[PDB]
């Protein structure tokens, strides 16, 4: 009959909807992926500020600058399981 | 009936085989949000590993917090007057 | 004849029908033209009372009538004035029927501190009055990690009352460092390393620990235990 001609108007706003939608997820994934390149590279950057920061020549005089003692075997309580 | 129905009929079923199988089609719309879901789920797991990260190394300046764990556990030296214990099996 | 009695009797039922039908419209015409104003509050609810949603529905202005109020605009006002409901569902009926049904959230745990917890990890507040009567855990952290910090409490949890302990309060900070809270001020200063397992340390060191207590007479100020396979306990004068 010519109910086939409304479901073609209906299935042209499907491939308009579905293009529309797809072209936008396509410039999402193309931003997704320069998002992980910054982190990597961010994440780069912070595990050498922490050795620069966690390095044990300057956590240690810091440490003992902060009232800090070194493990002494003595003063030491042990317990077994 | 005729071609006066079946004409119409067939172009239908060419937007229904290019509904699925167009350029920005059911199908490709399923193939990249797969992978944008897949991406997007690993990008939370890498900010929060540099935010925690970010988070250490914002206090290790100006801040002792962090910094007196890093003397507790890699040196092993501890604050006058606490009495130090110490596990064996 | 039967025609004339017929179409009498088609013409008596025919009027009967005209008076009544306009006299029982006069009821629901004059009637759909008032503001409705009885409400019934439906659902379990503990922490908001009657004249909490009458004075939130009537602060939008107006009061409305029925084909004037919408539903979604009451729900939504509610929601907004009340962060300790899940969901508004609100309903009208007819003449004077404001079918409100309620549901509230349930703390089992006090977040930061204006803020709490359900088991669901879903954060509102509630004010101080309407839940000082209850004692819960002081759950800490930093923003969005309210169900972060829950599974870390939970699982500290279980495995802490299971001898005995009570955890009062759990923090937690942005570097993922811990710092729990036991009964008698006993501040536990975890870190970032595996908690689960310096946790069930102090479980085992306990008797030991308190064992030097009172050996000298001095109350456990804290437990510092971001070592491996150590821990340095202060001491603290008791009152």
């Amino acid at each position: 009959p010519l109910c086939l001609f409304i479901c073609i108007i209906l299935t042209a706003v499907t491939v308009v909807t579905t293009a529309h939608h797809t072209r936008l997820l396509t410039a999402q994934r193309e931003q997704l992926v320069l998002e992980r390149d910054a982190l990597d590279i961010e994440w780069r950057n912070l595990i050498l500020e922490e050795n620069a920061l966690g390095d044990h020549s300057r956590v240690e005089r810091i440490a003992t600058e902060k009232l800090q003692m070194q493990h002494v075997d003595p003063s030491q309580e042990n317990i077994v399981v | 009936m005729g071609k006066l129905t079946l004409l119409l009929l067939a172009i239908l079923v060419w937007l229904q085989y290019s509904l699925w199988f167009g350029k920005n089609g059911i199908h490709d719309y399923t193939r990249v949000n797969d992978d944008v879901a897949a991406q997007q789920a690993t990008n939370a797991k890498l900010k929060a590993r540099n935010d925690q990260l970010f988070a250490a190394i914002d206090d290790l300046n100006g801040g002792q917090e962090a910094l007196e764990e890093r003397a507790r556990n890699e040196l092993s030296m501890t604050r006058p007057g606490e009495t130090f214990y110490r596990l064996v099996p | 004849g039967t025609r004339l009695a017929g179409i009498l009797f088609l013409l008596t039922v025919l009027t009967t029908v005209l008076v009544s039908g306009w006299v029982v419209l006069g009821w629901m015409e004059d009637a759909q033209r008032l503001p409705l104003s009885k409400l019934v509050l439906t659902g379990e609810r503990h922490y908001t009372r009657n004249d909490d949603i009458r004075q939130s529905i009537l602060a939008l202005g107006e009061p409305g009538t029925f084909m004037t109020q919408d539903v979604n605009i009451i729900q939504t006002q509610i929601e907004q004035r009340l962060p300790w409901i899940k969901q508004v569902s609100v309903r009208k009926q007819w003449p004077d029927e404001l079918k409100i049904h309620l549901v509230e959230y349930v703390p089992i745990a006090r977040w930061n501190d204006q803020h709490m917890v359900d088991a669901e990890g879903n954060t509102f507040s509630v004010p101080p009055e309407r839940t000082s009567k209850q004692v819960l855990p002081m759950l800490y952290g930093p923003e969005g990690s309210a169900n972060e910090v829950l599974q870390g409490y939970r699982e500290m949890g279980q495995m802490l009352a299971k001898d005995r302990f009570t955890l009062k309060e759990a923090a937690m900070t942005a570097r993922r460092s811990w710092q729990l809270t036991l009964n008698n001020d006993i501040k536990l200063n975890l870190g970032r390393g595996d908690t689960m397992k310096r946790l069930a340390r102090f479980v085992e060191l306990y008797p030991v620990l308190q064992q030097q207590a009172q050996t000298d007479g001095k109350r456990i100020s804290y437990v510092d235990l971001r070592y491996d396979s150590g821990a340095a306990v202060g001491w603290a004068p008791l009152p």
